[PDB]
RNA sequence: UAAAGUUGCUGCAGUUAAAAAGCUCGUAGUUGGAUCUCUCUCGGCCGAAGCGUUUACUUUGAAAAAA
């Protein structure tokens, strides 16, 4: 189930059997990693760069055509932030819960809903610490949270 | 004009090399096996009159070699009356490290390298054309598996006969009955 | 029941069962290829799409996204592959 | 969570015996797994089964034969030792005559009597009758 | 059936079992039933396999065909749409007929009027004879009914699927069992159609009989 | 059921149920066993031999008895394949 | 002490008999999904050589007062 909700959802994508690049599916793999650094040059992150390959270009998946996965190819050239997509989208709900809270101090759901944030904030930054991905020292702290983005 | 991996030329592995040989020249692939380079050949008999001819290639040029193996094998058959021809890399297993070592390898042994990757990449290169849409392993009662192979159902009727080869070289390369079928649900 | 095969269960039922619990799954999901009259050259949409792709030989969207399958455009046709 | 998909198989199978039922559906596949289905197999109490591959992590259908009273897991995995077995098949089994423990032993996973005759302990993983 | 040629489904039994309606079940499907059913019309109402019913009584003919003595199979019916069809089935066999009221202890009180022990039971509808087949569980007695889409096959060993809701039906259907007990048996032949025709097994309801005369 | 000696040591050997393969007890009242008649093959008559069926009291209740005496005749040869 | 499976690791109980915290987060703690098959010691079977990749486990072998 989720981790701070009492639902349990199925949904996910269900990946087909084949791993091989489709048949309709022209572009070679130093295409499609062009068309990668083109679209993080634009300003997306790996999921969007996937869903826009997925979508318009498409690509059953990029890691079956270029071998590689979206981050792993801007980080071999060099392109991925400082900090990780989810954890970066974490910290803007926060922000922004934290900047709603300052005019609705009344709004004590909204207080709840920021815990459960920072709690994943705080588990996401101790696994990415845990794999090198973050600085020790690196911190979530609400005086710095936006300061930092 | 091969390079073989073992630095022990054979007579049949000679011998294929020069039919490629020629290829490169009296054909439509001038601008194909020039680079296309072979590694080993082997000729093993499947089972009663008929026989079959493996070809190893090395790995990083089997993307090349599978662009135009299907037009070069359909050649080789003909050049070969009634014998099949199938192009599987040169992929090397590196053995399960063990507390118990020597100096075998130093760094981690990646996947690729292990000996189900391999195995299972060899059978991914036995059939080419033909692509593997679902796999099953039958354990029997007396202990010994048996593994089926789903195919593809539009390449059906043109690979039906290369069955009992595809099992022949599959049990003599990694040592496993393996068979393979086209169910009706695509 | 209390016999039924699960090795090899119809292609009816497979359908009709979930994606995710069928006995090897697979995506309801598919690629089309989509002419429009305003262009030629084949551009690959994505069923369940969720941006809005364009057409680039003109100026009209070639689909909009849904809470589920795409909205085709009226005039472009799709054709699914594979 | 799911923790130690090896009870998740023997409890699918005791229930699908309890029931009647002539196959069932375990998944996921493991190592372990499989051990413990040939060596249960091996002895005729549960017959054939097959490994459907998925590219995640397969499951398996299991021919059922009506010869099984109950397939249980041990857990934790405690290191039992040969002294200390026959302790354990007092706590487990139905008699002397029928029933075994399944053992992971530096020598593969084998019942009790195999581990008996190979001279090893090792830790229990559970048990069938 | 056993795939034989000589034991296969004729042409006259089709046309009787289509102008009959025994091909047409309910709107409502037991998961039990499931396998016999052809496809829901449009109407909601569940075709009946007519394959199916053919095999399904013939296995109950089999059954019926074993037991050597015929009073062993007795044959109930408490609705009337089956009473009737019932009396005649019992005088073309020589089962026993219990059309009627079920009086509960039949089966399982030794002291009682009306005490039988049949080797065999063949009731008309599970969810109108419920109280011969809960009793079946108590002696050990193997049943068949004459099972519709949503019969419940709660104690039914041999479930023939077809329509028993209609006169017509559950005429046809015990006149075609009688026919097929016979023609295994020995007496009556295959060869020629049988001289009793399947209207003495149809239920008539008091209004017809006074539109008659 | 046998000493060191090989011996018959037991009372009787039960009957098991053909469907589940489970021992039915000896006051598993609701119980059966069906006799099914061979029949001839050009003639289709009775030729006095008979198949035989054991069924427990369990399957019986779950209403799945049916489904088992279809099954076993099915894999009998005497309900013809589809 | 056993009886006491009335201290329950084996092996109890928690709807109504005694009992699940009002609810959620959260640290230590506990538990954690598939997956990897130039060592053989000197005179063309003969003394030397150790992070031989640590562990747990398990099976040997020594060393373990008598009463």
């Amino acid at each position: 189930g989720r981790m701070h909700a009492p639902g349990k959802g199925l949904s996910q994508s269900a990946l087909p059997y084949r791993r091989s690049v489709p048949t309709w599916l022209k572009l070679t793999s130093d295409d499609v990693k062009e068309q990668i650094y083109k679209l993080a040059k634009k300003g997306l992150t790996p999921s969007q760069i996937g869903v826009i390959l997925r979508d318009s270009h498409g690509v059953a998946q990029v890691r079956f055509v270029t071998g590689n996965k979206i981050l792993r190819i801007l980080k071999s050239k060099g392109l991925a932030p400082d900090l990780p997509e989810d954890l970066y989208h974490l910290i803007k709900k926060a922000v922004a819960v934290r900047k709603h809270l300052e005019r609705n101090r009344k709004d004590k759901d909204a207080k709840f809903r920021l815990i459960l944030i920072e709690s994943r904030i705080h588990r996401l930054a101790r696994y990415y610490k845990t794999k090198r991905v973050l600085p020790p020292n690196w911190k979530y702290e609400s005086s710095t949270a936006s300061a930092l983005v | 004009i091969v390079k073989p991996n073992g630095e022990k030329p054979d007579e049949f592995e000679s011998g294929i090399s020069q039919a490629l040989l020629e290829l490169e020249m009296n054909s439509d692939l001038k601008a194909q096996l020039r680079e296309l380079n072979i590694t080993a050949a082997k000729e093993i008999e499947v089972g009663g009159g008929r026989k079959a001819i493996i070809i190893f290639v090395p790995v990083p040029q089997l993307k090349s070699f599978q662009k135009i193996q299907v037009r070069l094998v359909r050649e080789l058959e003909k050049k070969f009356s009634g014998k099949h021809v199938v192009f599987i890399a040169q992929r090397r297993i590196l053995p399960k490290p063990t507390r118990k070592s020597r100096t075998k390898n130093k760094q981690k042994r990646p996947r690729s390298r292990t000996l189900t990757a391999v195995h299972d990449a060899i059978l991914e290169d036995l059939v080419f054309p033909s692509e593997i849409v679902g796999k099953r392993i039958r354990v029997k009662l007396d202990g010994s598996r048996l593994i089926k192979v789903h195919l593809d159902k539009a390449q059906q009727n043109n690979v039906e006969h290369k069955v009992e080869t595809f099992s022949g070289v599959y049990k003599k390369l990694t040592g496993k009955d393996v068979n393979f079928e086209f169910p009706e649900f695509q | 029941p209390l016999a039924k095969d699960l090795l090899h269960p119809s292609p009816e039922e497979e359908k009709r069962k979930h994606k995710k619990k069928r006995l090897v799954q697979s995506p309801n999901s598919y690629f089309m290829d989509v002419k429009c009259p305003g262009c030629y050259k084949i551009t690959t949409v994505f069923s369940h799409a969720q941006t809005v792709v364009l057409c680039v030989g003109c100026s009209t969207v070639l689909c909009q996204p849904t809470g589920g399958k795409a909205r085709l455009t009226e005039g472009c046709s799709f054709r699914r592959k594979q | 969570v799911r923790m130690n998909v090896l009870a998740d198989a023997l409890k699918s199978i005791n229930n699908a015996e309890k029931r009647g039922k002539r196959q069932v559906l375990i998944r996921p596949c493991s190592k372990v797994i499989v051990r413990f289905l040939t060596v249960m197999m091996k002895h005729g109490y549960i017959g054939e089964f097959e490994i459907i591959d998925d590219h995640r992590a397969g499951k398996i259908v299991v021919n059922l034969t009506g010869r099984l009273n109950k397939c249980g897991v041990i857990s934790p995995r405690f290191d039992v030792q040969l002294k200390d077995l026959e302790k354990w098949q007092n706590n487990l089994l139905p008699s002397r005559q029928f029933g075994f423990i399944v053992l992971t032993t530096s020598a593969g996973i084998m019942d009790h009597e195999e581990a008996r005759r190979k001279h090893t302990g090792g830790k229990i993983l559970g048990f069938f009758f | 059936s056993g795939a034989l040629d000589v034991l296969q489904m004729k042409e006259e039994d089709v046309l009787k079992f289509l102008a009959a309606g025994t091909h047409l079940g309910g709107t409502n499907l037991d998961f039990q039933m499931e396998q016999y059913i052809y496809k829901r019309k449009s109407d909601g109402i569940y075709i009946i396999n007519l394959k199916r019913t053919w095999e399904k009584l013939l296995l109950a003919a089999r059954a019926i065909v074993a037991i050597e003595n015929p009073a062993d199979v007795s044959v109930i019916s408490s609705r009337n749409t089956g009473q009737r069809a019932v009396l005649k089935f019992a005088a073309a066999t020589g089962a026993t007929p219990i059309a009627g009221r079920f009086t509960p202890g039949t089966f399982t009180n030794q002291i009682q009027a009306a005490f039988r022990e049949p080797r065999l039971l063949v009731v008309t509808d599970p969810r109108a004879d419920h109280q011969p087949l809960t009793e079946a569980s108590y002696v050990n007695l193997p049943t068949i009914a004459l099972c519709n889409t949503d019969s419940p096959l709660r104690y039914v060993d041999i479930a023939i699927p077809c329509n028993n809701k209609g006169a017509h039906s559950v005429g046809l259907m015990w006149w075609m069992l009688a026919r097929e007990v016979l023609r295994m048996r020995g007496t009556i032949s295959r060869e020629h159609p049988w001289e009793v025709m399947p209207d003495l097994y149809f239920y008539r309801d008091p209004e017809e009989i006074e539109k008659e005369e | 059921m046998q000493n060191d000696a090989g011996e018959f040591v037991d009372l009787y050997v039960p009957r098991k149920c053909s469907a589940s393969n489970r021992i039915i007890g000896a006051k598993d009242h609701a119980s059966i066993q069906m006799n099914v008649a061979e029949v001839d093959k050009v003639t289709g008559r009775f030729n006095g031999q008979f198949k035989t069926y054991a069924i427990c009291g369990a399957i019986r209740r779950m209403g799945e008895s049916d489904d088992s005496i279809l099954r076993l005749a099915k894999a009998d040869g005497i309900v013809s394949k589809n």
